[PDB]
DNA sequence: GTCCCTGTTCGGGCGCC
DNA sequence: GGTTGGCGCCCGAACAGGGACTG
């Protein structure tokens, strides 16, 4: 029908007429397909006919979709969309399984013509007036306006959640204990009810959207474990992913790459241990997607780790609000981290991986901490509650990092778990200066003009370097400066800096840098048995943060 | 209740679109409880899309209550209403609030509904209500009335409330009251026990309308310090030339070219310096420097506040209040015994808050020594106020983790 | 102010609906 | 095979800071 309900008030961008967009040319074969699709829709006053006093028209092209030959009509609103209001967006995210409570019956039903059952405001339905092209010069072609959503506009989205949302109200209202998942034109419905009279309830639904205009087609999984919702297949105690297929590849394009990287993600969900970081790091090449990216044997190993797993059977279960959240974090390669939900042994909920890298010099402490972050967002969400973490770090680590780390850092409720390999701290920085060993003095020094610059030391027991670096900067020049006096320190060291930004990456105890100096340097801190490092004002002739000043300050 | 007064945003500016961040269960059961009642009063409507505009809300007991309270983030908003909580405010800061024995902090906010707000100002004031595992796309709701948490609210509520007190004040000519956004801060001199009592008598000389602790001269000031050691090192003198280096920019005076002669080259850090004549006399005056405040630093109400926060360990947080960068309006320190990192660093900046308020009437924008993700993961459930002081986060030096030492 | 360097946000591709 | 909205993962491009410079 018409659903009976309200228009919502839509009005263009202040100052902003319709759209004035020339109707493109389409073969005969559409203009055939869409004189077809225009006729139905005219039948059933979806669209009205208009004369030639409507100035406006956007372009409305048809494509034949899913296997069927059926061409589908569709209208490019890009320029209407343009001069439309905006919207706030009502859709906040989208409903995973495992928040799902195990009902005792489960029905899925899906909206029928759902955007084209709702009501679009009658003062703005004129800017929707498309004209479909007549075989080619030859006649006016025909003007149609709409009469309800639209394919394709900015707004129909929000606007059928909204109206959506306002019609099932008054049967939640009646129904508190039905519960309904509603996902666009998608419905969940689940209750604590014998299959008979929960059979009722839906019928229910269906009379009350049928007298609101809504087709409840037969597309209604009745009945039917396994249930497609959302992607998943749903089972009356487990659900799972509904079937993923790689694309198996000769050669990789970067788009190709995240169209792998993207079906991974989704798997990441409910297969444990699905690795990516290699894969998402083929990427850091400022692009053509159409650019040929040659498969790194790294990735090569990963990918052929997940396909591997994809292999194995997996599934979900769902959510107890009796029972407590429990998360377990993995670190299981360099910056690449996996998690389970579980509220019993062996029965996860959901999983999930972390590989994030959060800053250019980051520590295994770090990322275990945004890992633990992430779940706890993540599962506000999902279960709006927070879990309790069973992490592979020991309470030991934590504090001597929480206490060494100078922006506050926290992790809740947290068990020590011996899964192995567990996160450590590589080195330790003294707090206080090492005892007669040696004390490097270091220094660099850059020249904004030319790039050269130079790094080097002077020490107490009496040696200096210098060194000269082409194309470099002051910050890679005090880098460099603090690297020299660690390739030439014995196993422990002292080294004195006048670089805030220097001692400020060091302090933070980085094990991973996308700076390869930083890298050799912190290959460097792994071997020392202690290192102490201490600041100094610049230029302010500190013995002998002078004459290693003087020395490097040929640049 | 009846007719309403013309609001405006600031002159270019236009209405907020914040996202709702996700809220737990039951953040969200007090909210469409609280909703569902002013629903049925008329303060809230229930809106859609057609509202372009956002502004985030959750819900935080006060304090130990079954009482959720409704706290509606407009930082923006208020920032992008028009100036006149400053222009049309009357209010001139009580100067002497602060000199007070007793202050306590008085919620008041669900007085503002009794006053309409303009019919074509309603539309920014839009917030929206999430579900859990997004069973239902948000539900949005807008305000027909002064809304609390609004800076706009108390910028008209105000001829009624410098009314509603106009008896008790007269009544009382020494009990000093202060109206900062939901919040009233009312304070005396009186004793401990008879002020609380005296509070309590406000409650009737409102409630006849409608309807915790804290004493302010002694947030002692903390001064920056130097330690004294009977044996100094290269490493000890060092560190000693670089605190003073950098004071040397709040305190003109403060000199270090004695101390800065005895590193005459270059010694090993663990070498001990038998301190000098001038040496040992330079510093002992230096520390004299370090004794006397700051000279010449005045509150600009026009301009901005600004806290600063350096995380110092064992549960002591230290802090700036300033405007221009190193006349620090004050300085303090937030110790707490011997541990939730986070909590932490949220109370501490609830404390300073307050002062700021009851000080100088506004509030700071905080710069925060923590990582973005991290205090927004966890700070709103550790929130207690009903304003909220704008933040930005810090990248900071272990230097200043390091000027502020004590032991 | 100019360099850097770091941290954000913002689009844009992909995934899934 | 030319259209819309959502969330997620990535990347890089744009920014905003902060420190260090400069004659
Ligand atoms: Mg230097």
């Amino acid at each position: 029908p018409i659903s009976p309900i309200e228009t919502v008030p839509v009005k263009l961008k202040p100052g902003m007429d319709g759209p004035k967009v020339k109707q493109w040319p389409l073969t005969e074969e559409k203009i055939k397909a869409l004189v077809e699709i225009c006729t139905e829709m005219e039948k059933e006053g979806k669209i009205s006919k208009i004369g030639p006093e409507n100035p406006y028209n956007t372009p409305v092209f048809a494509i034949k979709k899913k296997d069927s030959t059926k061409w589908r009509k569709l209208v490019d609103f890009r320029e209407l969309n343009k001069r439309t209001q905006d919207f706030w967006e009502v859709q906040l995210g989208i409903p995973h399984p495992a928040g799902l409570k195990k009902k005792k019956s489960v029905t899925v039903l899906d909206v029928g013509d759902a955007y084209f059952s709702v009501p679009l405001d009658e003062d703005f339905r004129k800017y929707t007036a498309f004209t479909i092209p007549s075989i080619n010069n030859e006649t006016p072609g025909i003007r149609y306006q709409y009469n309800v959503l639209p394919q394709g506009w900015k707004g129909s989205p929000a606007i059928f959640q909204s109206s959506m949302t306002k019609i099932l109200e008054p049967f939640r209202k009646q129904n508190p204990d039905i519960v309904i998942y509603q996902y666009m034109d998608d419905l969940y419905v689940g209750s604590d009810l014998e299959i008979g009279q929960h059979r009722t309830k839906i019928e229910e639904l269906r009379q009350h959207l049928l007298r609101w205009g809504l087709t409840t087609p037969d597309k209604k999984h009745q009945k039917e474990p396994p249930f497609l919702w959302m992607g998943y297949e749903l089972h009356p105690d487990k659900w799972t992913v509904q079937p993923i297929v790689l694309p198996e590849k000769d050669s990789w394009t970067v788009n190709d790459i995240c169209k792998l990287v993207g079906k991974l993600n989704w798997a990441s969900q409910i297969y444990p241990g699905i690795k990516v970081r290699q894969l998402s790091k083929l990427l850091r090449g400022t692009k053509a997607l159409t650019e040929v990216i040659p498969l790194t044997e790294e990735a090569e190993l990963e990918l052929a780790e997940n396909r591997e797993i994809l292999k194995e059977p997996v599934h979900g279960v769902y959510y107890d609000p009796s029972k407590d959240l429990i998360a377990e974090i993995q670190k299981q390669g360099q910056g690449q981290w996996t998690y389970q939900i579980y509220q019993e042994p062996f029965k996860n909920l959901k999983t999930g991986k972390y590989a994030r890298m959060r800053g250019a010099h980051t520590n295994d402490v770090k990322q275990l901490t945004e890992a633990v972050q992430k779940i706890t967002t993540e599962s506000i969400v999902i279960w709006g509650k927070t879990p309790k973490f069973k992490l592979p770090i020991q309470k030991e680590t934590w504090e001597t990092w929480w206490t060494e780390y100078w922006q506050a850092t926290w992790i809740p409720e947290w068990e020590f778990v011996n899964t192995p390999p567990l996160v450590k701290l590589w080195y330790q920085l003294e707090k206080e200066p090492i005892v007669g060993a040696e004390t490097f003095y270091v220094d660099g020094a850059a020249n904004r003009e030319t790039k050269l610059g130079k790094a080097g030391y002077v020490t107490n027991r009496g040696r200096q370097k210098v060194v000269t670096l082409t194309d470099t900067t002051n910050q890679k020049t005090e880098l460099q400066a603090i690297y020299l006096a660690l390739q030439d320190s014995g196993l422990e060291v002292n080294i004195v800096t006048d670089s805030q930004y220097a001692l400020g990456i060091i302090q933070a105890q980085p094990d991973q840098s996308e700076s390869e100096l930083v890298n050799q340097i912190i290959e460097q801190l792994i071997k020392k048995e202690k290192v102490y490092l201490a600041w100094v004002p610049a230029h302010k002739g500190i013995g002998g943060n002078e004459q290693v000043d003087k020395l490097v300050s040929a640049g | 209740p009846i007719e309403t007064v013309p609001v405006k945003l600031k002159p270019g500016m236009d209405g907020p679109k914040v996202k709702q961040w996700p809220l737990t269960e039951e953040k969200i059961k007090a909210l469409v409880e609280i909703c569902t009642e002013m629903e049925k009063e008329g303060k809230i409507s229930k809106i859609g899309p057609e509202n372009p505009y956002n502004t985030p809300v959750f819900a935080i007991k006060k304090k130990d209550s079954t009482k959720w309270r409704k706290l509606v983030d407009f930082r923006e908003l208020n920032k992008r209403t028009q100036d006149f909580w400053e222009v049309q405010l009357g209010i001139p800061h009580p100067a002497g609030l602060k000199k007070k024995k007793s202050v306590t902090v008085l919620d008041v906010g669900d007085a503002y509904f009794s006053v309409p707000l303009d019919e074509d100002f309603r539309k920014y004031t839009a917030f929206t209500i999430p579900s859990i595992n997004n069973e239902t796309p948000g539900i949005r709701y807008q305000y027909n009335v002064l809304p609390q948490g609004w800076k706009g609210s108390p910028a008209i509520f105000q001829s009624s409330m410098t009314k509603i007190l106009e008896p008790f004040r007269k009544q009382n000519p020494d009990i000093v009251i202060y109206q900062y956004m939901d919040d009233l801060y009312v304070g005396s001199d009186l004793e401990i026990g008879q002020h609380r009592t005296k509070i309590e008598e406000l409650r009737q000389h409102l409630l006849r309308w409608g309807l915790y602790e804290l004493h302010p001269d002694k947030w002692t000031v903390q001064p920056i310090v130097l330690p004294e050691k009977d044996s100094w090192t290269v490493n000890d003198i060092q560190k000693l030339v670089g605190k003073l280096n950098w004071a040397s920019q709040i305190y003109p005076g403060i000199k270090v070219r004695q101390l800065s002669k005895l590193l005459r080259g270059t010694k090993a850090l663990t070498e001990v310096i038998p301190l000098t004549e001038e040496a040992e006399l330079e510093l002992a005056e230096n520390r004299e420097i370090l004794k006397e405040p700051v000279h010449g630093v005045y509150y600009d109400p026009s301009k901005d506040l600004i806290a600063e926060i350096q995380k110092q360990g064992q549960g002591q947080w230290t802090y700036q209040i300033y405007q221009e960068p190193f006349k620090n309006l004050k300085t303090g320190k937030y110790a707490r015994m011997r541990t939730n990192d986070v909590k932490q660093l949220t109370e501490a900046v609830q404390k300073i808050t307050t002062e700021s308020i009851v000080i100088w009437g506004k509030t700071p924008k905080f710069k925060l020594p923590i990582q973005k993700e991290t205090w927004e993961t966890w700070w709103t459930e550790y929130w207690q106020a009903t304003w909220i002081p704008e933040w930005e986060f810090v990248n900071t030096p272990p230097l200043v983790k390091l000027w502020y030492q004590l032991e």
